[PDB]
């Protein structure tokens, strides 16, 4: 087992405790953060807005890299 | 129960709907100010444009009654024959503080004309309240 | 209070009825004296000037 | 009514307005469609898109013609219903004809209107649906309905691989009608009550001498099974609705966009 | 990364030679080459004197403490030598002299504490870049349609227009409200009061507003707010925030002071900095929208993305009691030979004129406005329009760099 | 499809006819025709006189008929109104979808001279992979 | 390749409304595109009154005649009407106001023919746009 | 902002004054000019000699005042010594801020050679959609 | 209240009163100096000048109190 575990460092909380201060923190965790859901959409994206010369390493190491970078 | 008569107009017509014009100031209002002709009867004439002046109660048609730094006689003493006056020139009453005249001044005054607003100014002078804040700026170099 | 001045009359009483078209105050500004004039009906409830004392535009005079 | 030179009277003359848009050629008209069993071409937007997504755009447009009399009837929207909204949550832009409206016929402000949807779903980089119901050119306007096909077309060959465009078809599509659709990616009709064809059976009769029902010429089993120009034809405008709600829910937005 | 400069010096150290303008030359070459690649903040917090001045002067946004703080390139010492104005550091360079006169400062804060929250502020709004996203706080979006989700701050506006055309309003009570918490913050707000910019945000995106204030000069536009918007839009589209236009503007100011300094080629910064940008663009239309101020405001075909009027707006070449004059004139002229009540004429003619044009459906008719919209629809119209246009791709033609007048 | 797309110079020359949807295809003004000239034969319209003015005056040509009228020869005083007016260059120039009618000996030189203005052109379109043209 | 307007003016035809107004909206947004990729000229002769003057501001070098052409936002009377000052058109906005005080023009001809050879001479200068060779 | 931005060759001659900020801004070497030249009466400083040296020398030029001294007299010394030792296109050139001290009749040897030779500039600035140029 | 009070931090450059002298309201009381700016404070109140507590040339605190009634 190598999970990190919520510890209740100092206290002793009879079961009844515990179960309200779990239904409170459960309650107020976080909702879908980070959604699974997140599609790549590029049309329009600033990198291609950008003036480059014909011969900028920038088209490289940033226009290139952006465009394929997964 | 005053009753107005309106008469009779003229041939042309109103063809504009609004004029704009820039919002009257609500507190300090700033004034350029020619220098003199009695600007050599003080000891330091420039306290005049470095002095926060405060408009007092006592302003009206006649004039706008300032209070401020002093303004100090070379000769507290001396008179001044009596001279044309104008609206919007300065007057430096004996004690000091300054008094700029508005439409309604007399003919001549009696004391010296530190200076005098130009056109450009007096009329901003027309909507000055009291208890607004007035600053002054030469409207171009007093040297005598 | 229409304008800053100086109250050089106050002529009614703390909660005295008053009829629309009396006089509340005389101040002193514009070189001039200027009344206050009751709008309505009412009763004169905190008069909050006293007579000599400079006041600014805009002042509560009393509520009606 | 609130004097209209009031904020509050000139608000209430925008509610009128609105209110007059739900049925420019009356009541009376929205009975006969309905009567037809078909819908109107605003119930179709209000169907495809979810709900209360519609935003309109041109909604208060009229026709600027003076020819042959047609500035005695100017109907709001000129005939063709534009706007945005989405579908399962992602947006797309949307325009439906209506057949009440001189037929449905494409004039010089429905074209604008189009040209506008068009253009804002290219910019945008948004799939763009298109329900199709008119009775090609109007006629009376004459060769500004021309131009005004040519700018839809050519703004359907740029928009060609760029986005997602779907076509319905959900009555007779005469005349220049027909081409929009087929340079679309998918057209979907409804198998009774929806034809296309470039020119009708009386020209065709005349040329030809070939009798034949419109039906016949250009509905959907025709332009499904001998033309292979639909790519669906559902049993009625809902089941259309649905097969395009299912298109989309494969495509991406747009050509740089994943599928979903 | 954003550049943060903090800026106090007597210019030149002199006993060090030209070897100090050519340090100078270097931080204002690279200034140049930052332009509108990063955030550039300049505090201001003592007299900036000579070169010291022109680092700010490129920098995006200047930020001045109100009285311990001056920017000049000569000073008073020379001033006084060369042309006799006797004046003081601060008359010449202080803090309210660059934000009321110059145009210069940005914001002058009451104190170095005020000076550090606004540029933490302005930092906050912007993204890192020109081509980082920009920082969007989590808004949780309610469902259903804009009249279903009219809050009663929304029902307010339908006030809020006063019944007279000419009676102003105070342009931030639209503001305030079509931006979220109502925060905003105001950019120059001492400068050029006829015009109002700053930074909101709309569902958590940033954006820049642009809005005519009717309480001066009854929001005409002149050669000083048409810098002031420019510039700020300018900076707005380097850094890809969306700009939303409030407009109610009746014209350009009229006079002589405006034609002599150059209102012709300092109004056309505000067409080029408004048809350039490419970010979204979203016109709000609130009463006057007159003549060639309506093409500078944010006009359909300068490439608004979205137009929405109010009931209230007008939208016309000129005014009626000037249109009039022309449309008529032959009427005018045969009622005054026949010695008719030609003023009772020019009125029936100015109301006819008022009630069939002065109003925005035939801008709508024309597809030159969008949507005309309940008042309160507005914050929901403008959320869901810049959230469908939070992306666009537009084709313009290959350039080195503009030209615009300068 | 193939003309809307191709970015060359592309010219427009019109003797006599373009009706309909075939003046759509064949080299339209907003189909990105670079220059569009006309002979003064051009006759440039929705369809052709006979099928308009079926169409156009409908109702005002049956009424003719209940009120008895020789409408077999009204429809051709109407028809050769309808052409008169409106099948012709002119209406087209007057929008300006035919950027001139010319004198068909002018032909030669006239697209010699656009396709030397039109030898260099930039024209931009939206980014993609490739077309779907239809197949 | 360059484009030269020869501005005459009197502002957007009244009667039109708001029209008008959408023209010069995009006669603006082009020159804006344009701007920095073709050269653009303006010579002004006569009465550029209103939007026409926004034009020539976007263009790159703006040709005046002196004693004939004008360019001004609004009218000597409403300047009147606003601001009280009389003027003459000629002073409000003549080409020797907009060279020597306004900073708009960048010549001031003798005469329509010195302000045609005046755009000859920057022509000779300029090459036909961004991507070309100065002659 | 203009001169910092430009890549087309940039050439600067020197004849006379380039003191203080209008050093930078009139074409200086760290600003990106490409070739700059001096004629020998160039004179390139912080700030002219008398401002100069009222302020370097305030020590001396207070304390001979409390002295009492001929406090004129010492200033035109001053003065003089420093327009002899700093005011000169020669600590520029020390430098490297002027790359060549030039007899006048070789200026138009040196600017034709730069010019011919700088026709293409390989130099770029970074990727922006446009700068932010003060308006 | 009774106390006339600084507007600002400054310093004393002119006092135009001594104590049991009358003022009347908006007479000058004291002129101060800051910034290169010279202010006026003025009584608010009719009465007469006590508790004097300033003197010409003392820098002061904004809020200081110059005298009272
Ligand atoms: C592009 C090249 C061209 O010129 S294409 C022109 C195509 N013209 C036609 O097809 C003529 C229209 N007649 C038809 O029968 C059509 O095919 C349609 C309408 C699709 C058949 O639908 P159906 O259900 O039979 O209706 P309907 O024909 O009885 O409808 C008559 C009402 O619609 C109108 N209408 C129709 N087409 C046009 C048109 N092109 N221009 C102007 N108006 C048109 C009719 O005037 C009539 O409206 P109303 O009752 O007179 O107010
Ligand atoms: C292109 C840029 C240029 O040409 S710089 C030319 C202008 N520079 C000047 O020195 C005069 C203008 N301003 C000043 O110097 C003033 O001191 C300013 C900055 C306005 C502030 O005045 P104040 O606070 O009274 O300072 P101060 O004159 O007592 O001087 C304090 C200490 O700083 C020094 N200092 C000042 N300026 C410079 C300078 N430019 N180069 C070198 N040192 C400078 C003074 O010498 C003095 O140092 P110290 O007390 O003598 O040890
Ligand atoms: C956004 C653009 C605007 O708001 S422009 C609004 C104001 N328009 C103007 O009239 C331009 C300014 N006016 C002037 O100073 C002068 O009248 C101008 C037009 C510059 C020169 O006119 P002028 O040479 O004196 O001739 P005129 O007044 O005798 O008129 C001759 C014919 O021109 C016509 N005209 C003129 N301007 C317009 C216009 N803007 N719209 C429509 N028509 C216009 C006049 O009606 C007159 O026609 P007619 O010969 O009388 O039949
Ligand atoms: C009110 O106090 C202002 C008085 C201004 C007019 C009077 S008249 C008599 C004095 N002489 C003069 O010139 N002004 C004073």
């Amino acid at each position: 087992d190598h999970e990190a575990h919520i510890k209740v460092l100092r206290g002793e909380p009879t079961p009844e405790e515990m179960a309200a201060l779990m239904a409170v923190l459960a309650s107020a965790g976080g909702g879908p953060a980070e959604p699974v859901k997140k599609e790549r959409n590029m049309w329009g994206h600033p990198v291609d807005k950008l003036r480059y010369s014909v011969f900028s390493w920038q088209r490289v190491t940033l226009l290139e890299r952006t465009h394929m970078r997964r | 129960g005053d009753v107005l008569p309106v008469g009779e107009h003229t041939d042309e017509f109103p063809e504009l709907d609004q004029a704009p014009v820039a919002a009257i100031a609500e507190d300090v209002v700033e004034l350029q100010v020619v220098p003199g002709p009695r600007d050599d009867w003080f000891v330091d004439p420039d306290i005049l444009v470095r002095t926060n002046w405060l408009v007092t109660n006592r302003s009206d048609r006649v004039g706008m009654r300032l209070v401020g730094m002093p303004l100090e006689y070379r000769n507290p003493d001396r008179q001044l024959p009596s001279e044309g006056a104008t609206r919007g020139a300065i007057q430096v009453p004996p004690n000091g503080f300054p008094v700029i005249l508005g439409p309604d001044h007399p003919v001549t005054g009696g004391y010296p004309v530190i200076g005098v607003v130009t056109e450009e100014d007096i009329d901003k002078l027309g909507q000055v309240r009291p208890g607004q804040t007035v600053r002054l700026h030469w409207a171009y170099p007093r040297r005598p | 209070a229409p304008m800053q001045g100086t109250v050089v009359k106050v002529a009614v009483e703390e909660g005295q009825e008053v009829s629309a078209g009396d006089l509340v105050v005389v101040l002193e500004a514009m070189k001039m004296e200027n009344p206050v004039t009751a709008h309505k009906d009412g009763t004169i409830t905190g008069l909050a000037v006293e007579a000599g004392a400079a006041i600014t535009q805009g002042t509560v005079i009393a509520e009606i | 009514q609130v004097d209209i030179h009031t904020t509050a009277g000139k608000l209430a003359d925008l509610k009128r307005r609105t209110e007059e848009t739900l049925h420019p050629v009356g009541e009376a008209a929205v009975d006969k469609v309905h009567a037809k069993g078909k819908l109107t071409a605003r119930e179709r937007i209000l169907a495809l898109l979810d709900e209360g997504s519609f935003v309109e755009l041109d909604a208060l447009a009229k026709h600027r013609s003076t020819n042959f009399g047609l500035e005695k009837n100017r109907p709001l929207g000129d005939g063709v219903i534009t706007g945005y909204g989405t579908i399962d949550g992602r947006d797309v832009c949307i325009f439906s004809q209506d057949a009440t409206v001189f037929g449905g016929s494409l004039g010089e402000v429905y074209g604008e209107k189009i040209v506008k949807v068009q253009e804002l779903a290219i910019k945008t980089g948004r799939p763009l649906i298109g329900i199709n119901d008119g009775a090609g050119a109007r006629i009376q306007e004459g060769v500004v309905s021309l131009g005004l096909y040519s700018r839809i077309f050519h703004n359907n060959i740029k928009a060609s691989g760029v986005i997602p465009q779907i076509s319905l078809i959900m009555g007779a599509a005469a005349g220049g009608h027909v081409y929009s659709p087929a340079l679309t990616d998918f057209v979907v009709m409804v198998d009774q009550t929806s034809q296309m064809f470039i020119t009708g059976p009386d020209v065709i009769k005349t040329v030809t001498g070939e009798d034949v029902t419109m039906e016949e010429l250009g509905g959907a089993h025709t332009h499904m099974a001998k033309s292979g120009t639909a790519h669906y034809v559902a049993s009625g405008e809902q089941d259309a609705f649905d097969y395009v709600r299912d298109l989309l829910s494969y495509l991406p937005p747009n050509n740089y966009a994943d599928p979903p | 990364r954003p550049l943060i400069g903090i800026n106090d010096g007597a210019g030149a150290r002199i006993q060090e030679g030209v070897v100090s303008l050519g340090l100078y030359s270097r931080i204002f070459h690279n200034n140049i080459k930052a332009s509108g690649v990063i955030p550039q903040i300049s505090l201001i917090m003592g007299a900036a004197a000579g070169g010291h001045v022109y680092s700010p002067a490129l920098t995006d946004f200047v930020v001045m403490v109100d009285q311990t703080s001056q920017m000049f390139i000569t000073g008073p010492d020379v001033i006084k030598t060369v042309t006799g104005e006797d004046v003081t550091m601060e008359e010449l360079g202080g803090a309210h002299t660059h934000m009321a006169k110059s145009g210069t400062a940005h914001y002058v804060a009451s104190g170095e504490q005020d000076a550090f929250d606004y540029v933490r502020d302005l930092l906050s709004y912007l993204p890192p870049n020109n081509y980082a996203d920009p920082p969007l706080y989590p808004v949780a979006i309610p469902e259903g349609s804009i009249e279903e989700t009219l809050t009663d701050e929304d029902l307010e506006l339908d006030t809020l227009i006063p019944d007279s055309p000419n009676q102003p309003y105070d342009m931030h009570e639209v503001i305030t409200r079509i931006l979220d918490d109502d925060e905003f913050l105001e950019v120059q707000a001492g400068y050029a009061g006829n015009i109002v910019v700053g930074f909101g945000r709309v569902e958590g995106r940033p954006v820049g507003i642009v809005a005519n204030q009717p309480t001066q000069f009854a929001g005409c536009l002149d050669i000083n707010a048409s810098e002031k918007a420019a510039r700020f839009i300018r900076t707005c589209d380097c850094f890809n925030i969306p700009i939303v236009l409030l407009v109610d503007v009746p014209g350009f100011l009229p006079g002589t002071d405006q034609e002599y300094n150059g209102i012709i080629r300092r109004g056309a910064k505000l067409l080029y900095a408004y048809g350039e940008a490419t970010v979204a663009k979203v016109t709000v239309i609130t009463r006057k929208s007159y003549g060639g101020a309506y093409c500078v405001m944010g006009s359909k075909d300068m490439g608004a993305d979205v137009v929405v009027a109010w009931p209230t707006a007008q939208i016309a070449v000129m005014g009626a009691s000037g249109a009039v004059g022309f449309v008529y004139r032959q009427q005018l002229k045969e009622a005054a030979k026949n010695g008719e009540d030609v003023d009772a004429l020019r009125l029936e003619l100015q109301q006819t004129y008022e009630d069939t044009l002065v109003n925005p459906y035939i801008a709508a008719e024309r597809g030159y406005v969008d949507a005309v919209i309940p008042p309160s629809h507005t914050r929901g119209y403008v959320a869901n329009a810049l959230r469908l246009l939070e992306r666009k791709i537009v084709q313009m033609p290959p350039k080195k760099h503009g030209n615009i007048p300068l």
